[PDB]
RNA sequence: UAGCGGCGAGCGAACGGGGAGCAGCCCAGAGCCUGAAUCAGUGUGUGUGUUAGUGGAAGCGUCUGGAAAGGCGCGCGAUACAGGGUGACAGCCCCGUACACAAAAAUGCACAUGCUGUGAGCUCGAUGAGUAGGGCGGGACACGUGGUAUCCUGUCUGAAUAUGGGGGGACCAUCCUCCAAGGCUAAAUACUCCUGACUGACCGAUAGUGAACCAGUACCGUGAGGGAAAGGCGAAAAGAACCCCGGCGAGGGGAGUGAAAAAGAACCUGAAACCGUGUACGUACAAGCAGUGGGAGCACGCUUAGGCGUGUGACUGCGUACCUUUUGUAUAAUGGGUCAGCGACUUAUAUUCUGUAGCAAGGUUAACCGAAUAGGGGAGCCGAAGGGAAACCGAGUCUUAACU
């Protein structure tokens, strides 16, 4: 599998199982589904009849008078009684093998590279860590919205890109596939594209 | 998440409510009282569909059978006629032309009287 | 490929069920429940095993047999099992370093199951004698 | 939590191979002089657990 | 699971393994060297916090509009496009944010050290008696007295003591291991009255705390105690000068403010039940779930008169509500005065089946680490072999002396 290089135009050899797989559909929405369910917090909760205030006793007898029975003012059927099934604070967290998460994203960098979403330079760098300068290097590359992985630590690109919501800036171990869906172009180092193939095996 | 739910039985309630539109007094007003009678006027609109055409039928033959009277012979012979004639002139015609156009209704009878005779 | 585009497999997700909510769902106002017994009742329902008030199969019919320590600490090993360790020789630390049998076994059979193709030296383990002539032919040496 | 096994029934069937159940005789632990050998011949040797009571064995033996 | 158990309902380990975290010491006593380690207290010094705070970037034009932050142009900042407010939706109006700093004084935490007290180390010893154990009655151990070890003791007793004693699940023997009847000890662990910061596929005024509002109030009760209802004018009060009717009223009509007063304080939007005024049609010889099918007439609109619509509905065929429970209800069996709002098959963990997806004779990790939804971690679990009560045998095995 060849991947051709935006700035200095030469060539990059890849396995064609990670970058040319074809697009399993299902499992990548399986695995998207259970990132956002694992960014989900799931704190609440309500009250039951048991946790409302008030006390325990018959709002009136049992016969004689007219009205319909009655055992609690807590009762779920009443004006601010409790809740019927009240929720607890619950983890929606769910399981993703590895073997699955590492498919889905061998399926979805295929398809980066079948959209030519995937951009592949040697370095990308920015020397002073200002804004201006990244969005004139990306105004330059033509980009907006888009994922800059690198395989180092760059802080002042990181501080140049924290800023600008059209951009992100990941390590390549701290990729995801619902990033790399969620932005329009994505840019790898080719370090990072040796880190992710190594990941990836 | 907590579904409100006025809106949806507002428009709910709304829908009954216009089609009982007409209804005396809470059948028109009141929505236990409205469904619980557009039910019953949709399972009569159902029946009398089918009670149309039998009472159109029988209009039909009764004013048949007065014109065929009143040329001098009866429905069952006037039908018995037009079969072994083979006229299979449907009996709404035949109360068309038996009000509008006599005369064909006559010259229909004389067809039937002579296959009769 | 956007988060828009992406949708699960034919089959995958299916609705479930919800009772109590009309004529047309199928699942009205009893939800799968009948009337007026024990088992439409909230929280009704009979115990494991009760047949009314008969006396039950699993009190019916009588206990039999104890229970074997020594089986706990015993193992079956296939022929297959022999190529997954190391140094081409067969004890009982070899297998549970390959995590074969577990740490508390003491004792252990080769059963033919399998196939072995290399020759592997066994040492102070029963065999059978499928597998002894399979270990055998296999150039092994069966050994205590 | 775990299921917890109906321990009677764990003492008194156990599973084959393709998922049935074994069990023994009832009418073999007293009352012996008036059977006929022929009925113990045929009691003393394990039996299989019936289609129609094969559903609470499994009802109470969730754990094989 | 092993077991316990009217062997019922149910209760339910341990050994061992993977991890977090780790820390050891002293008196039952004399000497020898003497203040030597450590700890406590109290000072001092430095650093780091906390308890007030400071600076903090960059926008104009035009259109609509009551009002621009909106639309359309053209720029600029960004380690600051977190958030909030400003007359509609503001990176560049304001407060802030990123970042950079700041404490006279009090105080926390670290070190360092001063002082007081404390003893350090070596040698030789000593080695926790009404105790262990036992009998009786109870209790705890997963173990309900059972064949019941072990632990506790109300009662009665009652050892040996390093050549000795305890345990190894009745008990004895051998072997292994440990040394009771004196004590101390950080961490990992549990919780949140309270404080600060932040977050939410949490609520949005019958919800969410009982309480968004002077709510544990009003009110009730002798009392303990119970326990509510009740949010929104407008951008800004500019909250209606003045005139008129009226009782120097209430209330209203003008005028005025305002974008708007059918935003006027009984104030956003203002649904329904319910109650009215007006118009059209029908109705005082006509019998019943009140409709439906047909259908005259009248009124009103459109229109190339074409005739369609709309409202009403003379007369006429048929037609005894809904729910529930029932063999079966118009039933004179139940329930509902009506409207609006709320109101009932959920959640967690195990297990089985189906579908679907991944790998495939293998599949999969949990804890935890990790800055961290990755990766590591294969303790383990299920499966690829079963039979037998079991030892055991093994594609066979059990039964039996042996199986046609
Ligand atoms: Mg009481
Ligand atoms: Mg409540
Ligand atoms: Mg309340
Ligand atoms: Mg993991
Ligand atoms: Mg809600
Ligand atoms: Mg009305
Ligand atoms: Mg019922
Ligand atoms: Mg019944
Ligand atoms: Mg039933
Ligand atoms: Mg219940
Ligand atoms: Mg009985
Ligand atoms: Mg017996
Ligand atoms: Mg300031
Ligand atoms: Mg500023
Ligand atoms: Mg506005
Ligand atoms: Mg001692
Ligand atoms: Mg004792
Ligand atoms: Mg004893
Ligand atoms: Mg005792
Ligand atoms: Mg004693
Ligand atoms: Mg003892
Ligand atoms: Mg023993
Ligand atoms: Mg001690
Ligand atoms: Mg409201
Ligand atoms: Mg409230
Ligand atoms: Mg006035
Ligand atoms: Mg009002
Ligand atoms: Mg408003
Ligand atoms: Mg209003
Ligand atoms: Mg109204
Ligand atoms: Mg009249
Ligand atoms: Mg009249
Ligand atoms: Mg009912
Ligand atoms: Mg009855
Ligand atoms: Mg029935
Ligand atoms: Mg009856
Ligand atoms: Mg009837
Ligand atoms: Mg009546
Ligand atoms: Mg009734
Ligand atoms: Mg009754
Ligand atoms: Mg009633
Ligand atoms: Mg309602
Ligand atoms: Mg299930
Ligand atoms: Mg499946
Ligand atoms: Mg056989």
């Amino acid at each position: 599998m060849e991947l051709v290089l935006k700035d200095a135009q030469s060539a990059l050899t890849v396995s064609e199982t990670t970058f040319g797989r074809d697009f399993n559909e299902a499992l990548v929405h399986q695995v998207v589904v259970a990132y956002a369910a694992g960014a989900r917090q799931g704190t609440r909760a309500q009250k039951t009849r048991a946790e409302v205030t008030g006390s325990g006793k018959k709002p009136w007898r049992q016969k004689g008078t007219g009205r319909a029975r009655s055992g609690s003012i807590k009762s779920p059927i009443w004006r601010s009684g409790g809740v019927t099934f009240a929720a607890r604070p619950q983890d929606h967290s769910q399981k993703v093998n590895k073997k699955m998460y590492r498919g889905a994203l061998k399926s979805i960098l295929s398809e980066l590279v079948r959209q030519d979403r995937l951009i592949v330079v040697e370095k990308f760098s920015v020397e002073a860590p200002k804004t201006k300068l990244l969005a004139q290097k990306l105004k330059d590359m033509a980009l907006e919205d888009v994922l800059i992985i690198t395989g180092e630590l760059d802080e002042n690109l990181f501080l140049a890109a924290r800023n600008l919501h059209k951009v992100d800036v990941r390590d390549a171990t701290g990729i995801d596939p619902v990033s790399l869906i969620a932005f329009d172009k994505v840019v790898m180092t080719a370090d990072a594209v040796k880190q992710v193939e190594e990941m990836l095996a | 998440a907590r579904v409100k739910r006025g809106v949806i039985a507002r428009a709910r309630h709304k829908k009954i409510l216009k089609q009982a539109k007409g209804y005396y007094g809470a059948r028109s007003r009141v929505y236990r009282v409205a469904f619980q009678a557009v039910i019953k006027a949709g399972q009569y609109a159902y029946r009398d569909r089918r009670q149309r055409k039998r009472q159109f039928r029988q209009l039909w033959i009764a004013r048949i059978n007065a014109a065929a009277r009143q040329n001098g012979i009866s429905y069952s012979k006037f039908i018995n006629g037009l079969k072994k004639a083979s006229v299979e002139i449907d009996r709404k015609i035949l109360a068309d032309i038996a009000v509008f156009d006599k005369v064909a209704f006559t010259a229909l009878v004389e067809k039937a009287k002579a296959a009769l005779a | 490929m956007r988060l828009n585009t992406l949708s699960p497999a034919e089959g995958s997700k299916k609705a479930g069920k919800r009772l109590g909510r009309g004529i047309g769902s199928g699942l009205g106002k009893t939800g799968g429940r009948g009337h007026k017994g024990q088992k439409s009742r909230s929280g009704g329902g009979v115990r494991r095993g009760f047949e009314g008030g008969q006396m039950p199969l699993y009190r019916r019919l009588p206990k039999f047999g104890f229970t074997s320590r020594k089986a706990a600490i015993t193992a079956e090993i296939r022929l297959s099992d022999l190529a997954k360790v190391e140094g081409g020789v067969v004890d009982l630390n070899t297998l549970k370093a390959a995590n074969i049998i577990g740490i508390q076994i003491e004792f252990a059979k080769v059963i033919l199951a399998g196939e072995v193709t290399t020759p592997v030296t066994v040492r102070g383990l029963r065999v059978t004698k499928g597998a002894r002539a399979a270990i055998e032919a296999a150039g092994g040496k069966i050994e205590e | 939590p775990k299921i917890k096994t109906v321990r009677g029934a764990a003492k008194r069937f156990k599973k084959t191979g393709k998922g049935g159940f074994k069990h023994k005789h009832a009418n073999l632990r007293h009352i012996l002089t008036k059977k006929a050998t022929k009925r113990k011949r045929h009691l003393r040797p394990k039996a299989m657990v019936s289609k129609g009571d094969l559903g609470l064995v499994i009802a109470c033996l969730p754990y094989a």
